[PDB]
């Protein structure tokens, strides 16, 4: 549908699982866009297989929009809508002031939005963290970066154990369950959430066994009271510490009495228990929700 | 549980519906390839059959290439010569994928015994990526499959077992296959495993899901039914020795039934 000579390259925005992104402008229609370049040995990576046809049916506000795929000579461009800044810039940014509320409580609406949206098209995102989700200036939050993604069955298959970055890793990748379905994406956005509100990070683990100590100190230890069949996951061990549930007011101190709902149904340890991106639309927590624009440029 | 999203299944059963309409070949290709027949593609979708055996893949995998070649071999027509370069891509491609682990490109130049070169694969790949547009992401006879086990009261393996058995069986034959949706073959099939085995029928359940009943599901019965009593005298066999595996609960030894014994119900 498109051709590089109609894109005026502006800088480089990023880095990304192709090596560089570039903010480009549309000389004829004056579009900005973001441009992926994959240098096509292998063939065309199965990562990017997966970005393009999965991205090429979900078209959502909520989810950055695949505008073309540009097909040069041994190279091969991606073009997407341009999103000016992404979310872990914007809470570095927000240092003093916090994000104000109204914001966290759209830009997660509008998360849990883009999600259901990716869970109803049956697509697990599988690397939901601040610097994949893109916000503009018009006060949009949208799911980037689909190249961990992976078009899922009914009922699932085991799918790659290596998958989420690990601050977001739900627990029961880190116990190397046969099977995990859209509730790994909800812890994602649980932790982004508590992210959202302190600005910085809920579980920063600095390995496997040490993001799955962090949980368990911060939720409790799971037993099978909690979360049924725990104690036989291929990665559960019986000398794992037993850290007792701490208040989960003192998580998030801050949050209030809906907000503390929502995030501790986002990280229930038992993934059938987990709260759904559909569902969580619903929480009370987002009663009065609006879609301001970013409180700063 | 969530495994099986209570959440999602109904939206996700209604978008592959869609998908299937959207992504569905010509059933009258092959008149128009004037190079290529039904027995073609049939050696070849047998022999990716085995390829797909060779490398333990995904059955996933499988229904996706062959998807891919008969939406390929809609548009472009392709020498004889040159099929097997275009199953060849499309089981690369399907890989990559479904595949936790794709076989490297290296080893699918190898299977074809070094009739195509590394750099003609490569270019076969990139020729089907641009005639799909890179619609990759095509429901599957599995994908209905699947869903309609979890109607099973209870849950029988033989049942599942013998309805991939059955579903495969299927791709191998452009006439009739190509002239039914991939649900309304699972749902064939599945009522065709689950009456071998069990002796019961489509179940009200499905009904409710798919709007398909056995009235509806008749001609595509008729067909699959014939193919599973004549699945031993078939040229292409290795779907009968795949599903001959314990891993497959040997369903392909099993007996078809004589008769179907498909009848009205009056008023209902």
């Amino acid at each position: 549908p498109g051709s590089m000579e109609n894109f005026q390259k502006v800088e480089k925005i990023g880095e990304g699982t192709y090596g560089v992104v570039y903010k480009a402008r549309n000389k004829l229609t004056g579009e900005v866009v973001a441009l992926k370049k994959i240098r096509l040995t292998e063939g065309v990576p199965s990562t990017a297989i997966r970005e393009i046809s999965l991205l090429k049916e979900l078209n959502h506000p909520n989810i950055v929009k695949l505008l073309d795929v540009i097909h040069t000579e041994n190279k091969l461009y991606l073009v997407f809508e341009f999103l000016h800044q992404d979310l872990k810039k914007f809470m570095d940014a927000s240092a003093l002031t916090g994000i104000p509320l109204p914001l966290i409580k759209s830009y997660l609406f509008q998360l849990l939005q883009g999600l259901a949206f990716c869970h109803s098209h049956r697509v697990l995102h599988r690397d939901l963290k601040p610097q994949n989700l893109l916000i503009n200036t018009e006060g949009a939050i949208k799911l980037a970066d689909f190249g961990l993604a992976r078009a899922f069955g009914v009922p699932v298959r085991t799918y790659t154990h290596e998958v989420v970055t690990l601050w977001y890793r739900a627990p029961e990748i880190l116990l190397g369950c046969k099977y995990y379905s859209t509730a790994v994406d909800i812890w994602s956005l649980g932790c982004i959430f508590a992210e959202m509100v302190t600005r910085r990070a809920l579980f920063p683990g600095d390995s496997e066994i040490d993001q799955l100590f962090r949980i368990f100190r911060t939720l409790g230890t799971p037993d099978e009271v909690v979360w049924p069949g725990v104690t036989s996951m291929p990665d559960y061990k019986p000398s794992f510490p037993k850290w007792a549930r701490q208040d989960f007011s003192k998580v998030v101190p801050p949050l209030d009495e809906d907000g503390r709902s929502l995030l501790s149904q986002m990280l229930h340890y038992d993934p059938n228990k987990r709260i759904s991106a559909k569902a969580a639309l619903a929480h009370p927590f987002f009663q009065d929700v609006t879609k301001p624009v970013p409180h700063l440029r | 549980g969530v495994n099986e999203v209570p959440d999602y299944h109904e939206d996700i059963h209604t978008y592959l519906r869609e998908m299937e309409v959207k992504c569905k070949p010509k059933v009258g290709y092959m008149k128009k390839q004037p190079d290529i027949t039904n027995s073609m593609r049939a050696i070849l979708v047998d022999w990716l059959v085995e390829v797909g055996e060779e490398y333990k893949l995904q059955n996933e995998t499988l229904h996706l290439a062959v998807n891919y070649i008969d939406r390929f071999l809609s548009s472009m027509s392709v020498l004889r010569g040159k099929l097997q370069l275009v199953g060849t891509a499309a089981m690369l491609l399907a890989s990559k994928f479904e595949e936790i682990y794709p076989p490297e490109v290296a080893e699918f130049v190898y299977i074809t015994d070094d009739t195509y070169t590394k750099k003609q694969v490569l270019r076969m790949e990139h020729l089907v990526l641009k005639v799909l547009a890179f619609d990759l992401a095509a429901p599957t006879i599995n994908q209905f499959l699947t869903q309609y086990f979890l109607h099973q009261q209870p849950a029988n393996c033989k049942v599942e077992s013998l309805a991939m058995f059955l579903g495969e069986l299927s791709l191998i034959d452009a006439d009739p296959y190509l002239k039914y949706l991939p649900s309304v073959i699972a749902a064939a099939a599945f009522h065709l495993a689950l009456y071998t085995v069990t002796g019961q029928s489509w179940p009200e359940s499905l009904v409710q899901k798919t709007g398909y009943t056995l009235e509806t599901l008749k001609p595509c019965l008729l067909d699959l039914h014939q193919t599973y009593l004549r699945a031993p005298q078939h040229a292409q066999q290795s779907i009968r020795e795949k599903y001959k595996n314990s891993k497959y609960h040997g369903v392909s030894l099993l007996n078809p039934p004589e008769t179907l014994n498909v009848h009205h119900h009056h008023h209902h």
